[PDB]
C-alpha cells in the first residue's frame, strides 16, 4: 500500500524532496508507535493530502457555488460559447438567465 | 515541549497539519510555510486561535493591509521583532538600531545579523516565527517579491541562536501556483460548505444579537414574562436560518456578506415581534414577508432633470448606440447590451435639435444644461487629466443605463422605442 | 361553447401571450386557442369550455428516477395545494400531508396497491428535489411553506 503511492509519486514527478513534503505530515501528525503501526501500513493519510493539494483548483472552487450563483455561471458560458472571441459581459448573461428561466417555466 | 491541538471545527485537518511544521525545536521546523484559502475561509481566525492556544510559541503578526508597501513591511518587521526581543529578554543588556534605516532587504539583513548577535549569549536555540496575513493582498506586488521571502533564512548565520520561521497565509490561486516547484509545506483551505457557514454563524452572532438593547426594549414594551435566554437563543436562531435560506443563492455560502444583512434586517425583524410572535416563528414570518421579499442592501422622478437636459440626455443616447449611417436616413426629410461608442458635438446637437419640440437653436442654457450632465456623471469623456472640454480630440460617451432612459422618456412621452 | 368565465380566462392568457413578443402571435392564434379548446372538449363529452381545457390549449401552443413531465405534474400541485393554505389561513402542511393529499388526488390513476408505496416514496423523492431546489421552504413539526423564490 505504501510502495503504491511511493510508485505513483515516481510516476507523476520525481522530485524527492516533494514527496518528503507529504511523508513528513504522515509521522508528524502520528501520535503513537502503536497507532503508527497501523497507520503506516495502510497509508490512507496521503490521499487526504493530495485532495487538500487540489482543493483550491477549479473544480474545488466549482464544487462550492450555489444554485445562482452555478446558473449564472452556465449562462456566461453558454454567451461566450456563442461568441467568437468567447467574451461575454454581464447585461447578455442576465439576459441569457432570463430566457432560461422563461424557458424553464414555459 | 509538546504543541496542544485546538479544537476548531471545519479545519480538523488544519490544525493537525499546523502541528507538524511548528515545534519547540527550531531545527525542525522549516524556514517556510503557507497557509491558502479564499476570504472568509477562517485562516487568521484558525492561526491566531492555533498559536493562542499554545502561549509559549513566540511570534509577530503584521498585515499588509496596514502595510501598503514592501519598505514598510520590512520596517514593522525590524521594529516588531527589536521590540519582541527586548520585551522576551529584559535581562540582558543590549543596544539598539534603527529601523528607519532599512531601505532594502539587505539591510533588513544586516540589521537581523546586528540584532541577533547580541543575543548570541542565548542557553539555547530560540524559534522565531514572522506571521503575515495576506501576503498576496499588499497593495504593491510583483513575482520577484515573494522569492525574496523564502531563500532569506539561509542569509543568516546557521549557528545563531535566533532562526526565524516565517509563515505566510494567501489568499488567490493563481499566485501560489507560480511558486509550485519550491515545494514549499503547504495548508490549504477550501470555502466552507452551505452547512458550515449556516452552522458557524449560529455559533458566533447568537451571543451579539441576545444582549441588543432593542430587543430588551421590545421586550419592556410587550410585557414578556416568560421569556428566557434559551428561548433568546431560539429567536435569533430562528432569525439566522431565515436569512440564510432566503438569501444563500443572493450571498453565495460567505459569512461576511450574510452577517451585514443579519444586521440590517435585525431592526425592521424585531419591530415586527409582539405578544402573538413568541412562539409561532411562521407567524412572525408571515408579519415580516416584505423584509425577506427584498435584499435591502440598497442604499436608499430618480433624476431631477430640465426638459433641455432630459431631451439632450435622450439625444446622446442615440448618438452613443445608433450608427452614424443612419442620421441622415431617419432625421433628415430626404445593440441593447453592448458598450456604447462615441459621438461629437455637432451630431449629439443636431439630433437634439431634431427631436426637439420654430428651432430651438443652441443658447447659453443649453451649454449650461450639457455641462451638468457631465458634472452629474451622466455622460462622460475619454480624458482623464487636465481636463479641457474645448480640446478638438475629446470625444463623448453615455454613463446612463437603459432602464433610467426608458422612464425619462416615459415622462416626455417620445417613442424611442420605434427608432430602433 | 364557451363558458362565460372562460371567455375572461382567454383574454387574460391572450394578452399573457402577446406580452412576450415585444415568429410573433396574431389574433390567428387566439382564433387557434378557441379552436383547439374545442377541439379537445370535441374529444370529452361536455360542451361547456372550461378553463382548464383553455389552459392545455395555452400550454401547448406556448411550449414551441423520475421522469419529466411526471415529476413536473406535482409540482404545481403541491404549489397550488400550498397556495390555497396561504389564502385560508388554515394549519400549514407537512411533508406527509402533502403526500397523502396528492395521493388522494390520484387515486384512480394508480395502478396496484404495489404502486402506492412507489407513488408515496417518489413524492417523498419529488420534495426533496423540490427542496433542493428552494420552491419550498422549510422552518420549524417540520413545516414548508412557499419559498420566497
Ligand atoms: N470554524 C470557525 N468557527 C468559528 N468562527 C469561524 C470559523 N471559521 C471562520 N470563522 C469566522 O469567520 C471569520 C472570517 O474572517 P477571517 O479572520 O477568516 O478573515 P480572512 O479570510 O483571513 O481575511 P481577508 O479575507 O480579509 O484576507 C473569522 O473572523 C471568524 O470569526
Amino acid at each position: 500500500n505504501l510502495n503504491r503511492h511511493i510508485r505513483m509519486n515516481f510516476e507523476t514527478f520525481r522530485s524527492l524532496p516533494t514527496l518528503k513534503n507529504s511523508i513528513i505530515p504522515l509521522v508528524a501528525t502520528s501520535k503513537n508507535f502503536g497507532s503508527l503501526c497501523t497507520a503506516i501500513k495502510s497509508c490512507s493519510f496521503l490521499d487526504i493530502y493530495n485532495k487538500n493539494q487540489l482543493s483550491n483548483n477549479l473544480t474545488g472552487r466549482l464544487q462550492s457555488l450555489s444554485d445562482l450563483e452555478l446558473a449564472i455561471l452556465i449562462s456566461a458560458a453558454r454567451v461566450a460559447l456563442r461568441a467568437k472571441d468567447g467574451s461575454f459581459n454581464f447585461n447578455l448573461a442576465y439576459a441569457e438567465y432570463e430566457k432560461m428561466i422563461k424557458a424553464i417555466n414555459s | 515541549m509538546n504543541v496542544t491541538t485546538p479544537e476548531v471545527a471545519f479545519r480538523e485537518y488544519q490544525t493537525n497539519c499546523l502541528a507538524s511544521y511548528i515545534s519547540a525545536d527550531p531545527d525542525i521546523t522549516p524556514s517556510n510555510l503557507i497557509l491558502q484559502g479564499y476570504s472568509g475561509t477562517g485562516k487568521t481566525y484558525t492561526l491566531k486561535k492555533y498559536f493562542n492556544a499554545n502561549p509559549n510559541l513566540h511570534a509577530v503578526w503584521l498585515e499588509p493591509v496596514e502595510l501598503v508597501s514592501w519598505k514598510p513591511l520590512l520596517q514593522a518587521i525590524a521594529r516588531t521583532v527589536q521590540y519582541k526581543l527586548k520585551t522576551l529578554y529584559p535581562n540582558i543588556p543590549t543596544t539598539d538600531y534603527d529601523p528607519l534605516q532599512v531601505e532594502e532587504p539587505f539591510l533588513l539583513v544586516k540589521t537581523l545579523h546586528n540584532i541577533f548577535v547580541q543575543y548570541e549569549s542565548l542557553q539555547e536555540k530560540t524559534c522565531l516565527f514572522l506571521i503575515l496575513d495576506g501576503f498576496d493582498s499588499l497593495q504593491d506586488l510583483d513575482a520577484a517579491l515573494f522569492n525574496k521571502y523564502i531563500k532569506l533564512n539561509e542569509l543568516l548565520p546557521k549557528d545563531s541562536k535566533i532562526n526565524i520561521k516565517f509563515i505566510y497565509t494567501m489568499l488567490e490561486t493563481s499566485f501560489l501556483q507560480r511558486y509550485s516547484t519550491h515545494c514549499i509545506p503547504t495548508v490549504m483551505f477550501p470555502r466552507y460548505n452551505v452547512d458550515e457557514v449556516s452552522t458557524i454563524l449560529v455559533m458566533s452572532r447568537c451571543g451579539e444579537l441576545m444582549e441588543d438593547s432593542c430587543l430588551r426594549k421590545r421586550i419592556i414594551e410587550e410585557q414578556i414574562t416568560d421569556c428566557t435566554d434559551d428561548q433568546f437563543q431560539n429567536v435569533a436562531a430562528n432569525f439566522i436560518h431565515l436569512i440564510v435560506q432566503a438569501f444563500h443563492s443572493y450571498t453565495g455560502n460567505d459569512i461576511f456578506a450574510l452577517n451585514d444583512l443579519i444586521d440590517f434586517k435585525w431592526p425592521k425583524y424585531v419591530s415586527r415581534i409582539t405578544k402573538e410572535n413568541i412562539f409561532e416563528p411562521l407567524a412572525l414570518y408571515k408579519s415580516a414577508i416584505k423584509l425577506f421579499l427584498s435584499t435591502d442592501d440598497n442604499l436608499s422622478q430618480t433624476y431631477d432633470l430640465s426638459i433641455i437636459s432630459k431631451y439632450l440626455l435622450i439625444a446622446s443616447y442615440i448618438c452613443s448606440y445608433l450608427e452614424p449611417r443612419y442620421d441622415a436616413s431617419i432625421f433628415s426629410r430626404k445593440p441593447r447590451y453592448l458598450q456604447p461608442s462615441l459621438f461629437a458635438i455637432e451630431r449629439l446637437l443636431a439630433i437634439f435639435q431634431a427631436i426637439f419640440p420654430s428651432l430651438m437653436k443652441a443658447n447659453i442654457e443649453v451649454f449650461q444644461n450639457l455641462s451638468e450632465l457631465h458634472t452629474l456623471k451622466l455622460i462622460a469623456t475619454t480624458m482623464n487629466k487636465n481636463i479641457d472640454y474645448l480640446s478638438p480630440k475629446v470625444r463623448w460617451k453615455v454613463n446612463v443605463p437603459w432602464e433610467i432612459i426608458k422612464e425619462i422618456s416615459e415622462s416626455v412621452h417620445f417613442n424611442i422605442s420605434d427608432y430602433f | 361553447i364557451l363558458t362565460k368565465e372562460a371567455r375572461s380566462y382567454l383574454v387574460e392568457k391572450y394578452k399573457e401571450l402577446r406580452k412576450d413578443d415585444a415568429y410573433r402571435i396574431t389574433v390567428r392564434q387566439l382564433e387557434s386557442m378557441i379552436r383547439l379548446s374545442e377541439a379537445i372538449a370535441r374529444a370529452n363529452c361536455v360542451d361547456e369550455i372550461t378553463p382548464s381545457f383553455i389552459a392545455e390549449a395555452y400550454d401547448l401552443l406556448r411550449q414551441s428516477t423520475v421522469t419529466y413531465d411526471k415529476y413536473v405534474s406535482m409540482m404545481n400541485m403541491i404549489v397550488r395545494k400550498i397556495a390555497e393554505v396561504d389564502r385560508e389561513g388554515a394549519e400549514e402542511l407537512t411533508a406527509v400531508d402533502i403526500v397523502d393529499w396528492y395521493l388522494l388526488q390520484k387515486e384512480n390513476d394508480l395502478g396496484s396497491l404495489a404502486e402506492y408505496w412507489e407513488e408515496r416514496r417518489l413524492a417523498f423523492k419529488v420534495i426533496k428535489r423540490l427542496v433542493k431546489d428552494r420552491i419550498l421552504m422549510e422552518i420549524h413539526k417540520t413545516v414548508y411553506v412557499i419559498h420566497p423564490n
